[PDB]
């Protein structure tokens, strides 16, 4: 049960592979490549949306 | 990944990018195109780097203690309570967060030198120490040949000398939903005792000892951990520390400054 | 919303809080000259971002005695970056521009400004005889001033108020681009004047073109405590400036 | 025919009676930025036919003792017209070149030139322990000497030719593009430089990019009664010149 | 692969390949079938020993210092801010081309020795270094013992004597879109203040130091680094270095001549 | 994820296999193996192509 993932490659200009040995979840190496991302919560938390180009307070 | 910059040009309208109200407590989602002439620019730069994850897990010396071949008593072996406040670095780290789950990658390192009052012909075997975790209840070491060194239950290594940091991995062990950071609150309900971040912290022991018995010429070894964060998930991020810490139980400081000054309000020289 | 205003121009961008409309040249919007309409043969350099932007010229202090204000363009511009050294290295050159008059007051303040844009407005001399001067037509970035009693030079602009310097009534300025700032209302006018002239381009040294009028017809006033320090500052941007005749630098 | 040659760039045309081919580059031909390729986000200005056209340096006169000359690119540009102008108030900008060096003489007078452009060319200082000094490294648009001896100074650049200031084997400046003037068949090099650099563009005043460097590798000569007055004149062109970051003027 | 050299025969053309101007900065592209009668030779000689990434990617020693097991706050511990301009050999090769982009495999060869004051029964435990890496900014050790050293990000490598030399790869970390080799440029827009290479250097500082305290022997470690560019890309070549070196800084150098000499334009007698 | 190449061989008279381990492209080995080869840039950077049986100046 071999997992082919990709490397950080670069961007202007290739796959690794990974095979689990241990019987724990918590022995397996990083999670590196998680790039989850949501600013919305701390950025916007105003229940009343906010559209840019609009006069802020009506 | 980051966004790309749209080409934008002249604009006379009566949208107001611009101008908006702080108050509300929302961040400007504005740009350079909303108050400039922009030319369209691909971007390619990633924020892969400042994941969470990339950012904690990094090995850190979390504490260093040591114990000696031979010496009796104290001396002859050591512990450790676990706790990761009694460091700078990493607790700031952990720090940014106030809540947070994640497993453990520990690395020991450990280290070995004579003491003066030397003796002739010393040539001591290679030596192997042994680290035992006890977790919160179980029986205490009292000296470096207690019966609790069997470990029948504690986990433990059995590391030699010269052979590559031993290493290990621990899960989530935290009781609640997820390591608490911080904690404004008391450990009693009446709010006498402990007050703080202490009143949470119940990880256990470490203890560690030299195996082979002390020779003639003093040794004495010294252990450092390492912890590395790995599998990380954090919550409710809040402003890095400022003050230095002076207290590993407590937030305890003492006023500082907002940031170095300057001059005036109009020097751009900087410091 | 509209009463608020944004104006983007290169790397440059203008807010209103409190403006009227926009007020447009004839109903004309500012172009590069077409091949039917072209005469010069060689091709036109059209820096754009560079030369097209709000340059901010010297503040001016409204007073309760103020009778006016003038400047001329090109000329108020002619030492502003960019858009001066392409007049200085061309025989030719065209432009339109949005010009923005700002003057904040406080709501316990008041008076009514007249802002204007006169094509071509030859000026009379003070002394009948003699033609004004250089320096008495235009001052650059230099607001000059109107007067409030017939003005004496021997080679000064006749600039009583009155007759704006050209001889009609100040009160007929009117059938020219205007807006007012009643601060009653206003803050600032903001006027986009198309490049207009008998002929397709000119050169941008010995011709005005335009001059731009700033009249108090109600006079600043308030209590005392309110602040009497309102400036009236003038932000202009060039639009579709192009430039024909290359050659070195200078006036002659 | 081939051997003839006309260039036009903005109001200026080239024309040469004995060339070679055009040298190019490396291979490459000069264009904008790409959007791909740019990091700076603000809008360009690409003023073209008043900035890209060809601007003609002072001459020089070739002697039978001189060890050659050179000149650093853009620095050599920096007071020509609007192309100085646009460096001035830019923090950004970027070029490529046509480089046409001219030099006539007769059939019975004989040299011949190498006329390379040298991306990048760090020059050492005449002291060790010192670095060369402004005026060393750049006289602007007047070429500076190599020598044909060690050159001393406490700041000034080691200029013997053998090592052409840079440490290496004048004879192997040939890897950079060039074209000689073998006054037997030629008269007139030219070549055109894309811009080389390891970042999308630069700031024009603290980085020079490539140096013209025009070395006699054999000596003028002639027999008594021929003229011996033989200038050698560069015509340069910016070639898709593009500025980013618009403020004030200057260095600092 | 090489080019086969074709069969040719006899000619009485007017189609001439041995006479070209040479000033028109074209190499010719002749070969012997266009000056000479040739016999058809099937060519396997290949250049892949020539290629960019062959010639630069081989391990060189780009540095070494050393520091003590014991003695007192120089000594202690060593320090080397990254460059690699102060060895000839590998300097000279990056430097026969302009620009380069590469990623790099460093290596580390630690050695021990023991110095004088020898001392009795002198009988030590292995030896673990720590090197550790600090990007432009990071606080920089002062001492053996500074906080610094618990690494919390910056990353470090342990290593104990006797197993095989510690190794790491490193991506291309230039900011522009190369390494630069050259730069005919100033640090400020003003031209004052540096002039040269030096302006774009800044890859941080390695530091390096013994993890096991003093004992009562000296002994003092010498830390060679090697550097091997993979994954290498280069633009620009250029004429290889003459003179030799005289500054890591700059291009400083004392003319000299072009090459050796012999008696006159006629002599075979090889130097 | 394996790989399989060719090793230098010779030439008048066989493969290998990598699997990359790590998630980095930084960590990969050598491209040893990149034959690319263009002179042109250095050699014949002249605008007018010049064809070599024929005179370089007409
Ligand atoms: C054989 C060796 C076994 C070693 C086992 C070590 C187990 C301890 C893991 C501790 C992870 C603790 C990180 C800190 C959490 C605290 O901040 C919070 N106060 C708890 O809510
Ligand atoms: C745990 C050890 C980590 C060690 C990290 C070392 C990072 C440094 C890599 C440097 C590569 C530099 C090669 C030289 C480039 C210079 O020539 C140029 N001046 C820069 O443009
Ligand atoms: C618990 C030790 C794991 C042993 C791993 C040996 C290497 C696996 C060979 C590849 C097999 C592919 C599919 C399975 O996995
Ligand atoms: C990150 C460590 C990688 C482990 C590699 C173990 C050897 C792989 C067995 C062959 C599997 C073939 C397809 C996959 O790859």
């Amino acid at each position: 049960g071999a997992q082919v993932s990709t490397q950080k490659t670069g961007a202007h200009e290739i796959h690794y592979t990974n095979i689990n040995y241990y019987k724990d979840a918590a022995s397996n190496s990083a999670n590196r490549q998680d790039f989850t991302q949501d600013p919305g919560k701390f950025t916007e938390p105003v229940k009343d949306i906010m559209v840019k180009s609009m006069p802020a307070l009506n | 990944r980051v966004a790309d910059t749209i080409g934008s040009g002249p604009v006379n309208s009566e949208s107001i990018p611009a101008l908006t109200a702080a108050e509300t407590g929302h961040t400007s989602q504005v740009v350079p195109s909303d108050t400039m002439q922009t030319r369209h620019v691909k971007n390619y730069h990633s924020r892969s780097e400042s994941t969470v994850e990339n950012f904690l897990c990094r090995s850190a010396c979390v504490f260093y203690t040591t114990y000696e071949n031979h010496d009796s008593d104290g001396d002859n072996f050591a512990y450790w309570v676990i706790n990761t406040r009694q460091v700078a670095q990493l607790r700031r780290k952990l720090e940014m967060f106030t809540y947070a789950r994640f497993d453990l990658e520990l690395t020991f390192v450990i280290t070995s030198t004579q003491e003066q009052p030397t003796v002739r012909g010393q040539d001591a075997p290679v030596l192997t120490h042994q680290i035992m975790y006890v977790p919160p209840g179980g029986p205490v070491p009292t000296k470096v040949n207690s019966y609790s060194w069997q470990t029948s239950t504690n986990p433990s290594v059995f590391w030699t000398e010269g052979s590559a940091p031993p290493r290990m991995s621990v899960p989530f062990i935290g009781i609640g939903n997820a390591y608490s950071m911080f904690y404004d609150g008391w450990a009693r309900f009446d709010k006498q005792g402990t007050y703080g971040i202490s009143t949470l912290n119940n990880m256990g022991t470490l203890y560690m000892r030299h195996v082979n018995d002390g020779g003639p010429g003093p040794i004495v070894s010294t252990v450092r951990i390492y912890f590395k964060p790995k599998h990380v998930k954090t919550w409710v991020p809040r402003p890095p520390r400022l003050c230095q810490y002076q207290k590993a139980g407590n937030v305890n400081f003492e006023p500082t400054g907002v940031t170095e000054g300057r001059t005036d309000i109009t020097t751009m020289k900087t410091t | 919303s509209d009463r608020v205003r944004s104006i983007t121009l290169g790397n440059s961008t203008i807010t209103t809080q409190e403006c009227a409309n926009v007020v447009v040249g004839y109903g004309v919007w500012p172009t590069y000259l077409k091949d039917e309409e072209a005469t010069a043969e060689d091709q036109p350099t059209q820096p754009d971002v560079a030369t097209c932007r709000f340059y901010t010229l010297e503040s001016v202090m409204w007073q309760q005695s103020s009778p006016g204000w003038w400047w001329k363009f090109p000329d108020a511009l002619s030492n502003m970056g960019l858009f001066g050294q392409n007049m200085q290295y061309h025989y030719l050159g065209r432009a339109g521009y949005t010009i923005h008059v700002q003057c904040n007051a406080s709501k316990f303040h008041q008076g009514c400004l007249l802002v204007v844009c006169v094509p071509e407005a030859e000026m009379g001399c003070a002394t009948l005889a003699n033609k004004p001067d250089p320096k008495s037509l235009s001052k650059g970035e230099i607001a000059n001033m109107f007067e409030s009693q017939n003005s004496t030079g021997e080679t000064a602009v006749q600039a009583n108020v009155i007759n704006a310097g050209m001889g009609v009534g100040v009160g007929n300025l009117t059938i020219f681009p205007h807006q007012w700032i009643n601060l009653r209302t206003n803050n600032s006018a903001t006027i986009v004047m198309p490049y207009i002239n008998s002929v397709p381009m000119d050169n941008m040294f010995r011709h005005n073109n335009f001059t731009l009028m700033v009249i108090p017809f109600a006079p600043l006033s308030y209590s005392t405590g309110a602040t009497t320090y309102v400036p009236i500052t003038v932000t202009v941007a060039p639009m579709c400036a192009e430039y024909n005749g290359l050659r070195l630098a200078g006036k002659q």
